[PDB]
């Protein structure tokens, strides 16, 4: 598997028109503040194609 | 005036555009620093760079989802410095491809 | 039931909530897909099943 391709899965807000983003902040879902929690409630967003 | 920053953090964690007018020259980028305290005066993923009283310089900013847009003028006014009334008009400069979401900005003096 | 023999339990002339569901750590596991859990709440079907 080619790991080394990324996208992200899911944003709070779509982008804009050409608006460029590599942010690697927790995406939340649910109730609980991040803070590392990953998996439910809260997830990491640059999924990969592999 | 040195310049300016633009950007939604305006140092760390993600992309946030500096502008100097440093003397001869302006000088562009949009990776963060943490410089402010003092660059008037003698006595990183950077994935974008670019180079190029009586005084009343006007300017406008603008981002039009897409790119990052400058108008400017240059014009001669008496030393009544609060804006006289004599009618202007600002002609463009750049249109940067730069692509940042940006909602707060800030002045280097 | 014996997963082997799974049931079908029928749901049907009904209004669903899914948010109850996804905002809830009620369940020792909870997953949804194809969707986000926010989009859920916007479904229509001609039947619900567990
Ligand atoms: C930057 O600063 C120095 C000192 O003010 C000046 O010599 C130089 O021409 C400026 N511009 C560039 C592009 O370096
Ligand atoms: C550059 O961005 C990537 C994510 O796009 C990150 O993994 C990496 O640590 C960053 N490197 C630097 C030097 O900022």
């Amino acid at each position: 598997g080619n790991y080394n391709y990324l996208y992200r899965l899911f944003r709070k807000s779509n982008l804009k028109p050409f608006e460029r983003d590599i942010s690697t902040e927790i995406y939340q879902a649910g109730s609980t503040p991040c803070n590392g929690v990953k998996g439910f409630n809260c997830y990491f967003p640059l999924q990969s194609y592999g | 005036i040195r310049g300016w920053i633009f950007g939604t953090t305006l140092d760390s964690k993600t992309q946030s555009l500096l502008i100097v007018n440093n003397a001869t020259n302006v000088v562009i980028k949009v990776c963060e620093f943490q410089f402010c305290n003092d660059p008037f005066l003698g006595v990183n993923n950077c994935t974008f760079e670019y180079v190029s009283f009586k005084n009343l310089r006007e300017f406008v900013f603008k981002n039009i989802d897409g790119y990052f847009k400058i108008y400017s003028k240059h014009t001669p006014i008496n030393l009544v410095r609060g804006l006289p009334q004599g009618f202007s008009a600002l002609e463009p400069l750049v249109d940067l491809p730069i692509g940042i979401n940006i909602t707060r900005f800030q002045t280097l003096l | 039931a014996s997963v082997y023999a799974w049931n079908r339990k029928r749901i049907s002339n009904c209004v669903a909530d899914y948010s109850v569901l996804y905002n809830s750590a009620s369940f020792s596991t909870f997953k949804c897909y194809g969707v986000s859990p926010t989009k859920l709440n916007d479904l229509c079907f001609t039947n619900v099943y567990a």
